[PDB]
């Protein structure tokens, strides 16, 4: 429901140092 | 190397 | 974890540590994928070739932790295991094939700040973000080179790898049960799992719905972060039926 949404990062619009680094691998 | 945990739990 | 850098408080409120009872150690990672269940390797388990045999009571879970070693009172949490499950064609004996095994928890283990599921993928997760040159991030408490020991969760981000690219690399048999990831020689980066991460998760986080899922499960490695050698994964997907199956069979 809930799943993979972290309470300190997602669910307060937060984001961690290098999930960009994911995201510009998503080509 | 590992700090003890409560009794407890072992 | 090799080459990667501490985590930020509750980067990874899914990371589970499975710990020895006595001699009290760590044993391998795990992953949080409900308030009951926690998925990890079959190898962190069952290793026959190193007599390794546990059962569910010569081990505890701990979640939401941060400190290797410390004790984190008022943070962390500690659960006895009610039932281990291993993949019953998991394969030992070769490669490591369907390397992945379920833990149930004795109690269901209160959510916070730091202890929180991570998703399993659907099939159209998979097909869309399982692909050479996306990237996952691989968490763990293992060593920090191949021949010491984090103060705290380790996190590394790591491209998966074409499949032949694999294959090439590696004398061992590898399957469609399995995935690999890591820079290659001349790609300047570095970065591995290593001893002791063993069971960790891979995840990624979705672009079209913004949420963490875990695409694998570290299994194996020749050394930590060789030249022109890749981390092998656990695929996931691939063995979800599996997955699914134990939880709708035993809760
Ligand atoms: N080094 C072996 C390679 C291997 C032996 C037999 C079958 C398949 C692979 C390995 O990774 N092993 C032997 C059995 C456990 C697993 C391991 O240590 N996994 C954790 C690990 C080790 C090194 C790098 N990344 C992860
Ligand atoms: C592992 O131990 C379980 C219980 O001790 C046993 O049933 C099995 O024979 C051992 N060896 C395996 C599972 O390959
Ligand atoms: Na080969
Ligand atoms: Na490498």
């Amino acid at each position: 429901a809930d799943c993979g949404l972290r309470p300190l990062f997602e669910k307060k619009s937060l984001e961690d140092k290098t999930e960009r680094e994911l995201l510009e691998s998503y080509i | 190397d590992f700090e003890e945990i409560p009794e407890e739990y072992l | 974890i090799v080459e990667g850098s501490d985590a930020e408080i509750g980067m990874s409120p899914w990371q589970v540590m499975l710990f020895r009872k006595s001699p009290q150690e760590l044993l391998c990672g795990a992953s949080l994928i409900s308030d009951r269940w926690v998925l990890t390797a079959a190898h962190c388990l069952l290793y026959p070739p190193w007599d390794k045999n546990f059962t569910e009571n010569d081990l505890l879970v701990r979640i939401g932790k941060h400190s290797r070693t410390r004790y984190e009172r008022n943070i962390e949490k500690i659960s006895m295991l009610e039932k281990i499950y291993i993949h019953p064609r998991y394969n030992w004996r070769e490669n490591l094939d369907r390397d992945i095994a379920l833990m149930k928890l004795k109690k269901p283990v209160a959510f916070s700040d730091y202890i929180h599921p991570v998703c399993l993928p659907d099939r159209e997760t998979a097909a869309s973000l399982l692909q050479a040159g996306y990237k996952g991030r691989v968490t763990g408490w293992g060593n920090l080179k191949e021949t010491g020991q984090p103060s705290v969760l380790q996190v590394v981000n790591l491209p998966i790898v074409e499949r032949p690219v694999c294959k090439d690399s590696t004398r061992i048999r590898i399957t469609d049960n399995m995935f690999c990831a890591g820079y290659k020689p001349d790609e300047g980066k570095r970065g591995d799992a290593c001893e002791g991460d063993s069971g960790g998760p891979f995840v990624m986080k979705s672009p079209f719905n913004n949420r963490w899922y875990q695409m694998g499960i570290v299994s194996w490695g020749e050394g930590c972060d060789r030249d022109g050698k890749y981390g092998f994964y656990t695929h996931v997907f691939r063995l979800k039926k599996w997955i699914q199956k134990v939880i709708d069979q035993f809760g």
